[PDB]
Formats: structure tokens, C-alpha cells, sequence
């Protein structure tokens, strides 16, 4: 199999600034007819891969000029002259010169936008879920940047550990932010014997850690 | 207008089998080599099988060679993948592709567990639970298996401010996620908010109204 | 994220009144002049009223001067438009705007006629009725008033291949439209198709399943 | 008020080719601080207006370089170096130098893509609607270009007129095509006393007219 290798795999770019991805193949990509079947694909968040450049340098239908491809033999380059917010996603180089079709490991372009502090919301479990025996408490960090953030749960000021899962979205193709859910799971009976439920968020856009909290059965 | 519509995905017990289908339109299907590519969440693109235009020439990586079979029906404009002796490591999104275009994919899960429908709980908004100058509300979609589930707000009419989080496997082996939306604080009273939840593998459809509550 | 969310639109008898509201978020609302702009279908952008940053200076075109009043509440991050002595020529989509951003708009219609909910009918597909190589199916949304209606397919999960036509006024003075979707012929069996029709002014929500009919 | 005048109002462009819109103001747009509050907005099909260029030449957030604005005083120009399919929509120039905020009439940019013939489908009325006493017959022309097309309804080979409405979509931002519905309305009784219902479509992408049809009850 012809092996495809990309550099880098993580690509942070201040928007408007240019970006370059290199692709090396383990063997020449020119085919018996003199053409080179080197292609670039893009997989935007939540979407299937889409064709960007085919045969080294041909812009696929709909693809803007800021995407140019170059190179030959075993050494190829994709350039994005002005990285826009919507360009965020994972880029794959690929060869179809020989069977089997192969792909690079993929390069994830990140948009280096300005710092943005998360809006933070806490949600008590519904009365409905509480009939089921489990209580889920939810904390939302919305539209922030960069992705690094710390969420700590406090119950009656006891720091929690080992009972919460996090989920982060992919970088937004419109505003280049992230969002994060942290979900504190515990027993109904466990939930009833405490009063103060609190979510504490640390992020580079917060001068000081922010806490949202609620007391069980107040509103 | 090119379309590539996969179908046939779902949950199978190890050793069991599954047939995937792909319906194509908007281009000369007979004139194109086709392939199945899969992708585990987080992972990259792994070729599963290829077939040429005729199609009397096929390829299989050793990882699935002997187990998978890619057929083609140039008359019905369709591509097939017969998957036998399925293994847990075969759990992935399977894409149908022609090189120029990819379908949305269909989800295949190989597991020694049963299908379960989700519970949908309100993530109720309030005041002064505002965060300048937006309020947040949502729906908690909990304890379903397997992937995928579909979530929308107001039958598709509400889309901006929406964040639907990637599913997470809990220690119970059941998926869970939240879908949330933020709106300008003072627009809370002026509209209703339903989350539309669909989980096909268990035939579960829920529409949950989300309200401020006292 | 910047949001502008209008509300308050609807149907009013001539001479009657209506109050529109706009909720803003994602920017320093007090630091910005705001305006209401309207647009009849096909027509261009007509300024209705403007108010400045602190909310102490207003402007009105003679066409609405004396009748409309632009209000402001920099605390609730809101903007209002009091419409009095409404005329039939006031029928339009009304937008809330800041210069940089526009809301999605609310629909105001002025007429001496009642509000009717739509009927929703299947535009059933068929194999034998394929147009190389897609099948087509849809929903007919008929005899409603006033605008607008919301149409989605499969709770928003189906969007590719969809066309929802502009409403047309029938000689009855009632609106009607069709929403259609094309899918590759072979995928017809593989999935179910539901159109989701919402007509707030009459509180009508219909979810019609669309099948081949045999 | 400061009157804004755009030229042209209809702008057909082969994709990849450049495009220019002229905007003239009935009065200088230079404000007393030396700045010029001439702006360009774009309203894509199905959407609110969005800000493209502010103060003559500044690209708003998210706006690509192919959009560039220039000009001074009373004469301004928006240039699109390579019109992409997604750029389809109506462009408005606008001034905020003086109250009231005013707008140009708007220029509708159309993509001149390759010819594409419509796929045609005819739909009988549902049995459900026939309960109500009316029968709607629908004919769909899907994803074609250019927009100009002719639809004729023939009941029992008798050409109809006066009892059908058309609806066209705006140009598609992904494939630059149109779609059209034609809806033949008639009474239940009228509907039941005929058998062959047909829809005939003439379009530049068709060598010869295409007919789709059905017989009531098959």
C-alpha cells in the first residue's frame, strides 16, 4: 500500500493568516498515463469528507481560490492563503494512483481566534428523572475559546471526583468557539441528602473562576 | 445534484452479519469505481473495500478480507457491503464513496448488548439564571444504545444558538448527551421550545416541551 | 454570538394595532442605534423607524409617521415598535436591525379576513415514476392564512434534496405551497418520510407520513 | 433623503468570472469626521440581509477577499473577483452618513451555469383531499437551468388554462438551479369526469418536450 504522511497533524492558524500542509507518499504517485492522482479532502465538523483538490492542483466544483495545491512525485502541499472560520476541520491527502485507495492521518486545522470567556449555566435534575432513581446535574460552558477549561463540581462545598463526564463540541465553523457540557451523575437518595449544588469554571477568559449554583428545591 | 444514500446499519452481535446498501443518483454511476470507507469516532479514514466500474475487480484489506463482500448493481444504481463474522473492532460509521462524493454514512455497532431507547429530560431555563445577555435551555438524552440519535429544536425551525453535544458512553455502557440552545434573555416568554428526539434502533420518538417552571 | 430575535408579528384588521419586540444579545446593545426595516415579498428594504443609542432620538418616514412608535429598553436589551392605525399596505416582513446584524424578521399582515389552518396532503412517490435516477415525494400545504408556515422533513433530519416552494395566494385569498424532496430511486424503501408542518397563527401542527400508495 | 442608485439591477455572471456593481448617492457620503459610511449588504435566498462591506472597503467578519469595495464621494463599486455559486442573492448598497438610513434598490446576482434539464414528476390528488371536494394536481420541475420554462396542463388531451398556479424557487446556492411547481386546481366532480391527466414541459435543456401523466385510478 502506498503510505501517505502529513505534516503537521495539528495546525493552529490565526484567521486571515496563511496555512500549509505537507503530504508525502511512500512511492511516486504519477500513473502510467503521466497524471498524478493526488487529492485533498476536507471533513468539516459533523459532516462527511468532501473533495477539495483533485490530481494535485485542480480545485473541485465550489472550492474557492484560497485553496491551492502543488507538488509532484512523492512531495505535495496544500496552501490556504487566508484561513476563514468556515475552513475549520480535518484535511486528508489521498492517492488513487494505485489500489488500494489510501489516506493520510489527517490534519486538524484550528482557528486561532481571540479569547472568549464561557457563559456558564447549571441545570438541576428534572423532577421527572428523579422518579427513575437517578439524578443528572448539568453544567454548560457556552461559546468560549480556547478549548482548555476546568470544571469542578462542589456538593455542600465537598469537591467531587469520579462521577462526572465531559463532552466538548468541535470548533464552530461560524464563530470559532467551543462549548462544553459537564454532567454530574448520582443516586436519587444521594441527591436528596445534600442541598447546595455548584459548578465551578476556570478559563483563560475569566479573571477569576466563575461559579453557578442552585439549592435543591428552591428556584 | 449528486446523492449517495447509505442504509442498513445497526447493532449486531459478534459473529453475526449485516448487509449495507448505498443508493446513488445525479451522476453516471456505472462509470465510477466505488468504495466503502469506515471511521471510528475520533479515528481517521479506513478503507474497507473497493470495487471498480464493471464491477469485476475488488479489493479488501486483510483486516476484513474473507469476511466482507462488496457487490454492485449498475442497473439499480446501488452498491452493497455484505459483512459476515462481524467483530467488535468493526464498530464504525461506514461511508459510501466514489472519490468525488461521500454519503452521510450509516452506523454499525458490534456488541454483546441489547438496544435501548433514550429518556429525554428538560434542561429548564430560568431567571436570574441569565449569562449576559442570553438564557440557556435544553434536553438531556440519556441511556440509549446504540448510536445514533437525532435531535432538533422546534421541528427544525430553531437552529441558531443550538449545540448538540457528542454522545458519551457512560460506565453503564449506555450513551448519553445533551442538546442545548441559548436565546436572548427577554425572548424567553415569547416562544415555545420543543426538542425533537429520534432513536431509530429502538423506534423511540420523543418531543419534549421545555419550560421555565415557576 | 450576536442574536436579534423579533416577535409579536401576526394578523390585524385595518385600523387595528400591533406591538413588535426584538431581543438582542452578543453585543453591547446600549452602544448601538437600532432600526425597524420592512420588506414585502419581492420588494426591497424599506426603513420603518430608527432610534439612536441612548434612545433619545427617533426618525419616521411620512408613510408611518404619526402611526408607528419606536421604543427602546437598554436594560432588557430590547427594542419595540408600536404600530397603530395599521393599513393593508403595511403588510410585510419586519426586521430588527443594528447595522451590523439583522434578525430573521417577524411577519405582519393587515387584512379584513380570518385565520385558517392548513390542510396537509401527501404528494406520494412511486417506482415506475422515476426521473433518472431519483424518486420525488412531497407534501401539499393548502388553504392557510396568514403567512408564515414552517415545513421540515423528518423533524429536520432530512434536508438534502429538499425544496420548499414560496407560498402563493390563491384566488380564494388563501395561501398554498408544496414542499418536495427527491431521493435516489433505490432508497425509497429504505426510509420513512414525514413532513412537519407548523402554522402558528392558527396553532396547527401536522406531521404527515408520505408513502408510495401501491 | 440621500438617494442610493445601483447599476445594474440584474447581474448574470458565469461562475469564476468577475462581477461589478455600481452605487451612486444623490449627495456626498463623507461625514463631518472625514469618514464615509457607505456599506454593502447581501441577502441570500431565504435569509435576512447580512453585512458584507462597511465604510466603502472594509470586509466584515467572515467575508472572503473576493469581495472588495471601492469608491469615494458619490460613486462606489463592489467587485467580486470570482463569483462563486454561494454568492447568489441580492446586493444592496447603503448609506448611514445621514438620517434616514437608506438603501439601494438592490442588485440580483444570477449564476450563469451550464444548461440543465428538469426532472419532471406528476402527482395525483390524494384520496384524502378528494373528501374535501377539491382536487389539486401537482407537477414538479426539479433542478433545472435556466429559469425560463413552459408548463402545459392537458386533461383528456384538452389544453388547460386559467386554473393553474406556478411557483419558482430562488436560484440554489449550491448547484445554481431552479425548481418549479405547477398546481392544477379543479372540483372533485370535474376531476372524476375525466381520466387522463398530463403535464407537459418545454425547456431549453430538453431536445423535445417531456410529458408525465397518470390516469385517474391506476
Amino acid at each position: 500500500d502506498i503510505v501517505m504522511t502529513q505534516s503537521p497533524l495539528s495546525l493552529p492558524v490565526t484567521p486571515g493568516e496563511p496555512a500549509s500542509i505537507s503530504c508525502r507518499s511512500s512511492q511516486s504517485l504519477v500513473y502510467s498515463n503521466g497524471d498524478t492522482y493526488l487529492h485533498w479532502y476536507l471533513q468539516k465538523p459533523g459532516q462527511s469528507p468532501q473533495l477539495l483538490i483533485y490530481k494535485v492542483s485542480n480545485r473541485f466544483s465550489g472550492v474557492p481560490d484560497r485553496f491551492s495545491g502543488s507538488g509532484s512525485g512523492t512531495d505535495f502541499t496544500l496552501k490556504i492563503s487566508r484561513v476563514e472560520a468556515e475552513d475549520v476541520g480535518v484535511y486528508y491527502c489521498s492517492q488513487s494512483t494505485h489500489v488500494p485507495w489510501t489516506f493520510g492521518q489527517g490534519t486538524k486545522v484550528e482557528i486561532k481566534r481571540t479569547v472568549a470567556a464561557p457563559s456558564v449555566f447549571i441545570f438541576p435534575p428534572s423532577d421527572e428523572q428523579l422518579k427513575s432513581g437517578t439524578a443528572s446535574v448539568v453544567c454548560l460552558l457556552n461559546n468560549f475559546y480556547p478549548r482548555e477549561a476546568k470544571v469542578q463540581w462542589k456538593v455542600d462545598n465537598a469537591l467531587q471526583s469520579g462521577n462526572s463526564q465531559e463532552s466538548v463540541t468541535e470548533q464552530d465553523s461560524k464563530d470559532s468557539t467551543y462549548s462544553l457540557s459537564s454532567t454530574l451523575t448520582l443516586s436519587k437518595a444521594d441527591y436528596e441528602k445534600h442541598k447546595v449544588y455548584a459548578c465551578e469554571v476556570t478559563h483563560q477568559g475569566l479573571s477569576s473562576p466563575v461559579t453557578k449554583s442552585f439549592n435543591r428545591g428552591e428556584c | 445534484e449528486v446523492q449517495l444514500v447509505e442504509s442498513g446499519g445497526g447493532l449486531v452481535q459478534p459473529g453475526g452479519s449485516l448487509r449495507l446498501s448505498c443508493a446513488a443518483s445525479g451522476f453516471t454511476f456505472s462509470s465510477y469505481g466505488m468504495s466503502w470507507v469506515r471511521q471510528a469516532p475520533g479515528k481517521g479514514l479506513e478503507l474497507v473495500a473497493s470495487i471498480n466500474s464493471n464491477g469485476g475487480s475488488t479489493y479488501y484489506p486483510d483486516s476484513v478480507k474473507g469476511r466482507f463482500t462488496i457487490s454492485r448493481d449498475n442497473a439499480k444504481n446501488s452498491l452493497y457491503l455484505q459483512m459476515n463474522s462481524l467483530r467488535a473492532e468493526d464498530t464504525a460509521v461506514y461511508y459510501c464513496a466514489s472519490g468525488d462524493y461521500w454519503g452521510q454514512g450509516t452506523t454499525v455497532t458490534v456488541s454483546s448488548a441489547s438496544t435501548k431507547g433514550p429518556s429525554v429530560f428538560p434542561l429548564a431555563p430560568s431567571s436570574k439564571s441569565t449569562s449576559g445577555g442570553t438564557a440557556a435551555l435544553g434536553c438531556l438524552v440519556k441511556d440509549y444504545f446504540p448510536e445514533p440519535v437525532t435531535v432538533s429544536w422546534n421541528s427544525g425551525a430553531l437552529t441558531s444558538g443550538v449545540h448538540t453535544f457528542p454522545a458519551v458512553l457512560q460506565s453503564s455502557g449506555l450513551y448519553s448527551l445533551s442538546s442545548v440552545v441559548t436565546v436572548p434573555s427577554s425572548s424567553l416568554g415569547t416562544q415555545t421550545y420543543i426538542c425533537n428526539v429520534n432513536h431509530k434502533p429502538s423506534n423511540t420518538k420523543v418531543d419534549k416541551k421545555v419550560e421555565p417552571k415557576s
